[PDB]
C-alpha cells in the first residue's frame, strides 16, 4: 500500500 | 480520524509517522518535541494482549508528511530510532493509565517549512486551557471510520467534563487521562482512530500564540460513536518523567 | 525556544483554516 523507501533507511 | 478533514501543507509540522520496516506499514502516530526526541504512546510500542513489543530496529520515524503511503522526496525526512524509553508505571494490564514513551533519534533532525517542534506544557498553560468546552486539535493517519486517508487528517473537539468522561465507560478513569469529543446533543461529531494512536492533542495558547501538545491519542470504545469520547494521555500529568528521561538520556 | 510556532503559519502571520474554532471556544 505503501510506496517503497530508500534502501538507505532501511 | 473520524469526520475530520485534510490537513493544510505545513499546518501540524511536529506530526510524525511511527512506520514499520517490515512489513512497510503505518505503526502509530508520534510528535516531534526537539530536534531530537519524539513522544508517542506507550501502546504503540507495547502491548504484551497483541503480542506487541517492538524494538528500536524494528522502527522508523518519518517527520514531514503530509501524504500517507507516498514517499514525500524533498520533503520527508526518515530517521532511524537510538533508544525508546517508556514509562516504567505504564499500566497495560489494566486501563492504558500513563500511556506515554519518548524515542531518542540517532542523528538531530533540520527544521524545515514542514518539520518544526510543537511545545509541551507548563502547569500554567495546562490550568488554564484544559477546561471543559475548550478546543483541542487532533492530527493522524489513522482510520476514516470504525477506511484510509491519502493525506493527514485534522479534527478539532472540545474537552469533556470529568464526570461525563466517566460516565461513558466501564474502565476506570485516572488523572493522568482526559477525554475528549462532542455530546450527542451537540451534534457536530469526529474522533480519532486506530492508527491515530500516539499523535498528538494540541491547543493553540491565546496568550503567547503558541501550539501546545496537551495530549496524546490512546484509547476510545469504537470510534465516533455517540456517547462515547476519545481518552488522551494527561502531558502536563506526566511531564516529571518527560524531563528526567530528556535530563538523563540528554 | 521556538516551538510551536509553525514556518508556514505563525512564523509569516498567516492562520490555518479553524484555528479561530479553538480561540473561539477558550471562553
Ligand atoms: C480500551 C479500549 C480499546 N478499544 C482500545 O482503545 N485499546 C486497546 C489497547 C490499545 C487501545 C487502542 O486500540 N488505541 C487506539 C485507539 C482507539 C480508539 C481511539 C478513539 N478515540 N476512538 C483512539 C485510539
Ligand atoms: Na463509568
Ligand atoms: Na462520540
Amino acid at each position: 500500500d505503501f510506496e517503497e523507501i530508500p534502501e538507505e533507511y532501511l | 480520524i473520524v469526520e475530520g478533514s485534510d490537513a493544510e501543507i505545513g499546518m501540524s509540522p511536529w506530526q510524525v509517522m511511527l512506520f514499520r520496516k517490515s512489513p512497510q506499514e503505518l505503526l502509530c502516530g508520534a510528535s516531534l518535541i526537539s530536534d531530537r526526541w519524539v513522544l508517542t504512546a506507550a501502546h504503540c510500542l507495547l502491548y504484551p494482549p497483541w503480542d506487541k513489543n517492538f524494538t528500536e530496529n524494528d522502527l522508523l520515524v518519518r517527520i514531514g508528511k503530509h501524504s500517507r503511503t507516498r514517499y514525500e522526496r524533498n520533503i520527508e525526512k526518515i530517521s532511524m530510532l537510538e533508544k525508546i524509553y517508556i514509562h516504567p508505571r505504564y499500566n497495560w494490564r489494566e486501563n492504558l493509565d500513563r500511556d506515554i514513551a519518548l524515542m531518542k533519534l540517532k542523528k538531530p533532525v533540520a527544521f524545515s517549512d514542514y518539520i518544526h517542534p510543537v511545545c509541551l506544557p507548563d502547569r500554567e498553560t495546562a490550568a488554564s486551557l484544559l477546561q471543559a468546552g475548550y478546543k483541542g486539535r487532533v492530527t493522524g493517519w489513522g482510520n476514516l471510520k470504525e477506511g484510509q486517508p491519502s493525506v493527514l487528517q485534522v479534527v478539532n473537539l472540545p474537552i469533556v467534563e470529568r464526570p461525563v468522561c466517566k460516565d461513558s465507560t466501564r474502565i476506570r478513569i485516572t488523572d493522568n487521562m482526559f477525554c475528549a469529543g462532542y455530546k450527542p446533543d451537540e451534534g457536530k461529531r469526529g474522533d480519532a482512530c486506530e492508527g491515530d494512536s500516539g499523535g498528538p492533542f494540541v491547543m493553540k495558547s491565546p496568550f503567547n500564540n503558541r501550539w501546545y501538545q496537551m495530549g496524546i491519542v490512546s484509547w476510545g470504545e469504537g470510534c465516533d460513536r455517540d456517547g462515547k469520547y476519545g481518552f488522551y494521555t494527561h502531558v502536563f500529568r506526566l511531564k516529571k518523567w518527560i524531563q528526567k528521561v530528556i535530563d538523563q538520556f540528554g | 525556544a521556538d516551538c510551536g510556532l509553525r514556518p508556514l503559519f505563525e512564523k509569516k502571520s498567516l492562520e490555518d483554516k479553524t484555528e479561530r474554532e479553538l480561540l473561539e471556544s477558550y471562553i
